[PDB]
Formats: structure tokens, sequence, C-alpha cells
């Protein structure tokens, strides 16, 4: 179901009329599943699902567009699908190497009577080891099936008064941080006013996190926080305790997704510089990316439901190495002697049933790369080129956008 | 009167609080996998050792980019830098400052990365130390627990006006130096039935014009 | 009540 | 007054009270025994205490309505509710 | 005090005299990775004449440390810096310097 990857282009040469010829040079056979797509959402799901998205495949030779929508015929190695937009009449349709693709109605047409709102960008998903070609055309040679229908009829290449090569973006690899979630599936976070007199959590706030229903994978939370000491807390599920689920400071330096967790969770950094074989000296164990410590078996006299070591939230008054999350209740013996590392916005893991770490964020890369020479006799590497591109960095978390 | 509110709103918050920026790039890598573990496998003894040609500076920037890092797939993602892998230290002249953590030291026998780089990698998958000598005291600070579930990948790293050729082994090459007892050098792990050749830092867009390959994740 | 105590009824 | 002193151990309750909570019970087991099934006793299964006054008596309340079960025991159901 | 981590050897035995002047192309970033300065990128090199307080005593004992060529990595403790005042709108008060200094010539 995953490693579907929708090799998007950039919004900003968005089309709102006209009409342009297209085509998908396919090296792989099997799944190539290409077509076009507003900016709009969705940057990790279904290729066509909806009306949102349109693509053509060939595994299960069929059309993407509010449903399966059998059309056309399969296609193999070598194959263009040739996709042409017509904003004049909004009747979409496409050529197989010049050849009409017959629907389900036998009417050889894709897809008609859309709203145009903010256009429809090329869009392409390979699945598993599928290659592709993304083509515009910056000239007529450059495509090889223009020449037969869209030149004939009045459509022109996707970069044809361009003078600079066009970019294309693709989807992440890795969930971004704090992804600050407003309209998920089952994702609402509630806040509260009690300031004084009350609030035993002293957080001024609730934070308070809960799902819907029947729908839990295992996720890595993050929220935001706008607005010993700095006594707060985060409403993390309350102590049910459904698989004694982990809490812990997290650094930013965590990179690494999955449905498990509490495993080795990447190298845990312990380093005894000095002088090793001669005499080692003090050791500096620094912080996991998920140093996050265990729930164990809290409360071991069964005492109240919504209770149960969680939620400290404080900071003690000096960085002394280890902070106030070496508690939680009682003792649990860690010691997180650390460096100074970082401090931003809070995130704890959970997991929780009803009694974001998230990976839907689209990334283009540069239009030039540096070069790579490769020779024999040794395969010496011989670069020399310059090539810089300045990136804003750390304006409260770590990162580099 | 605006001299007064220029000056007071110039150490508000201008100190140093907001978006910073930089620009540099890198990242290089080779091909051959070694992904060894139990069972139905190899031991876990490897040496590394490479030779510098041309390294110089204000290409760009003082800072030219050549690093060796612990972990090249568990270290980092390459979603800034091989060898500056987060975690990893990265291999360099004298220092060890690992990506947005601080553990150089001093140690004697160091230098910049100067002709005749007589140098020496050291691995365990038992438990990860450090011996890596040049010319004699090593450079001392274990980092345990490493590549865990496996497939590693020994890197070298390289951002501009570098011009170095490749010594793993010498298979393909020649090995200058030799291996002490224990670690092995590294004309292992080359695996048979195939060809061995040099890729990228688990990338599939290089260089290209209008043949853009499209690959998938592999 | 047939929850508890792993009791399954089976054919 | 509204004063109930039968909060007491179920080994000290009164002998028809203790009857009439274990008669449905024994209903419900002579049913699913006159058509005969197959009974599951494993080991694993032992989740009798694993959610979170006078003689000690501190009650609390367990929610275990979340946990899927199977269609046999469903269809068993039906037919004791039947 | 200076704690002089040479990354490069130079001379080994010139030391800069009273009435010279250090050319040099520093890049000195502060803590955290952040390069408040560079004369490097400038194209133009910093002169600066020792024993008149024409520069920062960590700059000026820095200096008289490293050889002719000798490629350098400084570090400059609160004392010899801005002071707790710092310097207004670039240096945070109370703040260390760090400097890669990198002497072409000796004048």
């Amino acid at each position: 179901g995953e490693r579907f990857r929708i090799f998007r282009a950039e919004k900003t040469y968005a089309v709102k009329a006209g009409r342009w010829y297209f085509e998908f040079e396919a090296v792989t056979a099997g799944d190539m599943r290409v077509g076009w797509s507003r900016p709009g959402c969705q940057p990790d799901l279904e290729l066509g699902s909806d009306d949102r998205a349109f693509a053509f495949d060939g595994f299960k030779a069929q059309r993407w567009h509010q449903g399966n929508e059998h059309y056309g015929r399969s296609w193999q190695a070598g194959d263009v699908v040739g996709c042409m937009v017509d904003m004049n009449e909004h009747t979409m349709m496409f050529t197989l190497n010049g050849e009409i693709l017959l629907d389900d109605s036998g009417s050889e047409l894709a897809f008609k009577d859309f709203d145009v709102g903010d256009g429809f960008i090329p869009v392409c998903s390979l699945g598993v080891a599928q290659v592709g070609r993304m083509n515009f055309g910056k000239d007529v040679s450059t495509l090889k099936y223009f020449t037969i229908c869209g030149l004939q009829e009045g459509y022109e290449p996707f970069a044809v008064n361009t003078n600079r090569d066009i970019t294309m973006w693709l989807s992440k690899r890795l969930p971004q941080f704090l992804q600050v979630p407003s309209n998920h599936e089952h994702i609402e976070v509630t806040r509260i006013d009690g300031t004084i007199d009350s609030s035993p959590c002293l957080k001024v706030t609730q934070k308070s996190f809960g799902s819907q229903n029947n729908n839990t994978d295992i996720m890595f939370y993050r929220l935001s926080m706008p607005i010993s000491t700095y006594y707060y807390s985060v409403r993390i599920f309350p102590g049910q305790e459904p698989a004694n689920v982990w809490v812990g400071w997290i650094t930013s330096d965590f990179h690494q997704y999955d449905t498990g967790f509490d495993l080795d969770r990447v190298r845990t950094v312990t380093v005894t510089l000095g002088d090793e074989k001669g005499k080692v000296h003090e050791s500096i164990k620094r912080s996991n990316c998920y140093m996050v410590c265990a729930g164990e078996s809290m409360s071991p006299g069964q005492g109240r439901n919504n209770s149960n070591g969680l939620e400290i939230g404080c900071v003690v008054d000096a960085a002394s190495g280890l902070l106030t999350f070496i508690a939680n209740g009682k003792e649990l013996s860690t010691y997180y002697q650390v460096e100074p590392s970082t401090k931003l916005f809070p995130a704890v893991f959970a997991q929780a049933t009803s009694p974001v770490l998230w990976s839907r964020m689209p990334n283009q890369f540069l239009k030039v790369d540096v070069s790579r020479i490769s020779e024999r006799q040794g395969w010496l590497v011989q670069c020399l080129d310059p090539l810089q591109f300045m990136s804003l960095h750390i304006p409260e978390e770590n990162r580099s956008v | 009167n605006q001299h007064l509110i220029c000056d007071n709103l110039l150490p508000g918050r201008d100190l140093l609080l907001q978006t910073r920026l930089v620009n540099h790039v890198s990242s290089m890598r080779p091909n051959i996998f070694l992904g060894v573990s139990e069972g139905s496998a190899q031991y876990k003894k490897w040496y590394y050792e490479l030779m510098v040609d041309h390294t110089e500076p204000f290409v760009t920037a003082e800072a030219t980019h050549l690093r060796v890092g612990w972990a090249s797939t568990e270290g980092y993602s390459p979603y800034n830098g091989v060898g500056d892998d987060l975690f990893s230290y990265g291999f360099d002249g004298l220092h060890l400052w690992s990506g947005c953590i601080a553990r150089t030291v001093s140690s004697p026998n160091q230098h910049l990365l100067r002709t005749d780089d007589v140098i020496s990698c050291c691995l365990d998958l038992s438990a990860p130390s450090i011996s890596f000598r040049i010319n004699g005291q090593p450079v001392q600070g274990m980092f345990e627990n490493f590549n865990i579930d496996g497939l590693f990948f020994p890197v070298v790293s390289f951002s501009a006006g570098i011009k170095v050729r490749f010594l793993l082994g010498g298979r393909h090459g020649e090995f200058k130096f030799l291996p002490p007892p224990g670690y092995a050098a590294c004309y292992e792990a080359v695996l048979p039935k195939e060809k061995l050749k040099v890729e990228h830092s688990r990338e599939y867009k290089q260089e290209r014009t209008y043949t853009r390959d499209l690959l998938g994740p592999t | 009540f047939l929850q508890i105590s792993g009791y399954v009824v089976s054919r | 007054s509204k004063i109930q002193p039968l909060m007491k151990p179920y080994k000290l309750l009164s002998e028809k009270e203790k009857e009439i909570y274990r008669w449905p019970i024994k209903e419900s087991l002579k049913t699913m025994l006159a058509w005969g099934w197959r009974i599951e006793r494993t080991r694993e299964g032992d989740s009798m205490a694993l959610y979170n006054a006078a003689h000690g008596y501190s009650p609390r309340a367990i929610d275990m309505s979340n946990v899927t079960l199977s269609r046999d025991l469903h269809a068993m159901a039906e037919m004791m509710a039947e | 005090g200076v704690e002089i981590e040479t990354i490069s050897p130079g001379d080994g035995r010139t030391f800069p005299k009273k009435g010279q002047t250090c050319v040099v192309h520093y890049t000195g970033m502060l803590q955290n990775g952040k390069k408040f300065d560079s004369s490097r990128d400038r194209n133009k090199p910093f002169k600066f004449r020792i024993g008149k307080q024409e520069v920062i005593k960590g700059f000026e004992e820095g200096a008289a440390q490293m050889s002719l060529g000798q490629r350098a990595k400084l570090t400059c403790t609160p004392d010899v810096a801005y002071g707790a005042t710092g310097h207004p709108g670039v240096i945070p008060p109370n703040a260390t310097l760090i400097f890669d200094v990198e002497l072409l010539n000796l004048e």
C-alpha cells in the first residue's frame, strides 16, 4: 500500500485555461499510473481516488477519478500515455501511443464536467521498482508522439514558452516533526482557560487529545504550544495503559517511523573520550533519537484509572544534564547525563484506543546538481565545480527548509 | 524623531533569534552492499583506509566537506551531508563534531587532511570500539550499539574541489598498506556473480537534461 | 461474562 | 434511611441472595452444556484481574466492551438470547 | 585564555612582531554554528597592528601564537570578547567566540 511517490510539479505555473500536450515515457511494464492533480491536499493517498486527482493505470487497465472506472487497455514497456488538457470544454482524454483508449462506455473519452478551481498539474505515481520519465518537452523534437495528435489539433508542450528548465516535486521519505493538524480523520485537540484556584496540571490549558473509534497504529504525538521551573503538563491519554505506552523527552535528531517502537531505536551514543587504550576517562552517553522512558509496570497497586505516572512536564532550575523527566510518579532508574542538546515544541510518544508525525509533505530537489565523475584503475573522482544554495534554518526547531 | 526607535529596535530581537541562513552542498557514497549479520553470512571484521591528492579551501568557503561517518544508513536520513550523519562524528582532520553534537578532542598525531593520509578504520559488530591509528596514537572516544538491524555501508563524502581515489581493499586497485592481525582488509564483502562499481548516496536523481530517470523506492 | 478467564465455546 | 447491610464478602452472604445470583448462571451453564460443545481452558487467557470501607471493600469499574469477539461466540450468545 | 587547536602547521618559528600586520582571512563563527562575521567571503583580508588595540585582545593573542602560513582554530572566552555588554545588534551579551583564522602573510 505504501511506497507510492506522486511526482508533482511546482504549483506556481498552474493552469486555468487553454490546452497542452503531455506524454509520460514508460519503461517498466505494470503499474504506470500517471495523470494530473490539483495542488489541493492529499500528498500521501491513493492517486486519482477522488475528483481532485486524475490518473490512468495499466496494470489494472483503468483510469482513476472518483473510483476505478475500468478504461482503456493494458500497457507494456515502451509506451506513452499521451495526456492532453482541454479547458475550453472540460473534457479530458488520453491517447496511448497515438491511439485513444476506449472507455467503459465505448466512447474513447476519459473525464468530463469538472470545475477548474485552482487548476491541475501533471502527477505521476510509482509503487515499487517502477521506472518512468517525466517529460513535458522544451522543444518539439524532445517528444516523439507529440506530432501524432496534439500538434495537428492545437496542443502545445507544457514548456513551450518557458526559457528555463521546469522543476518537479516529489513525495517525502521521512515524516515532518511538528506537522500541526487541522482537519484530519480523527485528530482533535482541546484547550481550557482554567488559570487560578484550579488546573492541578498547572498548564493553564487542556491540550487534551481524543480519537474517534477503532483507529490506532502507534503514531508519535506532535502538538503545538504557541503560548523545578516551568510547571506545565501535556494531557496525554489519561493513564488507562492500553499497551503500557512509553513517555519521554524527544530530541530534534529524531527521524525514524514505523509501527513498532521501544526497540533499540537508533544508536545510543556512548562516548568515553580520553586515552582509551591508555586510560579511559569520563563517559559521555548522549540521548537517543527515541530517548523515551518506558511505561513499565507503573502503579503495581492498581490505583485510580486516570492517574498512572504521566505528564510531569517540569524542568530543573539549571541544565545539569538530566531534567525533570526521570520521575513521573516514582523512580525508574535512568540517568540521562547528556549535553545541552535542544529544546523545542513538546512531543511525547503515545498510542491509545478510545476506551502528528505524518509524512504528507511534498518536496522538490535542486534544478542543477553537483557533477560526479567516475574513472577506471581506482575509480578516482575528480570534482571541480561550485554549487551553493542558501537555506533558512532553525526558526525555533532545528530544520532546513 | 526616529533614531532612538531605530537604535532601540536593533538589539530587541535581532541579536540572534530569527531565521538564519547558510549555503553549501555535499554528499557521495559507494555501491557495495556489506549487509553482514548472523546466520548464513560472514564474519564481522573489516578495515578501511583512503588516499588523498587534492584538498583546498576557499573554492566557495573555508569549509570544504570531507567526512567519513560511523553510521551511513542509520546515522542520518538522506532526505545536511554524508559523514556528518547527525550522530556520526565524521572522519576529518582532527575534529569529532557530530551533527549538532560537539565531541571533538585534541588527540596527538593530528593535522589537516594533508598528503600521505596514513590512517586506519576500526569496526566491531560485537562492541563498536575505536582504534583509529594515524601514525601512532589513535583517536579515542568509543561509539557503541551501531548498525543494529544490519545493512552497514562505509562511505566517503566530498563537496567540491576534491580529487581522491577509492581504496577499499584494493580489489579493483592496489591496497597500499596491509591489514594487521585481527582486522582484515576490505578484500572481502565483494559479492561475486555481479559487477563491482560505485553508486550514489541512496539517490536516484543525478545530472540530467531531459531524459531524467524516475525510480521508485529501492 | 464469557471473555474472562479465556472460556471460548467451539464446535 | 436507605441503609443496606448487604455489603459483605460472598463467603458470608445470605443463601437466598447467593441462589438468586447463581440461578441465571446455572441456567446458562445447563443450556450451553445440553447442546454439547468443546470447552477451552488455555492458560494464556487468565485475564481475571488485569484491568487497572469495611473489610477492605474497594470497588472498581471495568470497561471491557471494546474487545472484539469471534463469530462463533456471537452465534452462541444469539442462541442463548433466543 | 588562548585554546589554539592548530589544524595545519606553518613556518614553525615565525612570530608576529610589534610593528607588523597580520594578514588573515578569518571566518569567525559564534556558538551553535552561527557565522556572525566572515572576512573571506568579502574577498578582502584583515589588517591590524599588534600592540595598538586595533583588534580585540583574543584575536591579537591568537595571532601571537600561530606561525606564518599556519591555519588556526581559535576560541574566545567572554573575557577576551565584547564584555558583558556585547556588540550591539550582532553579538548577544555574555557570549563566546570561535575563530578559524588562516594567516596568509606577515608584514
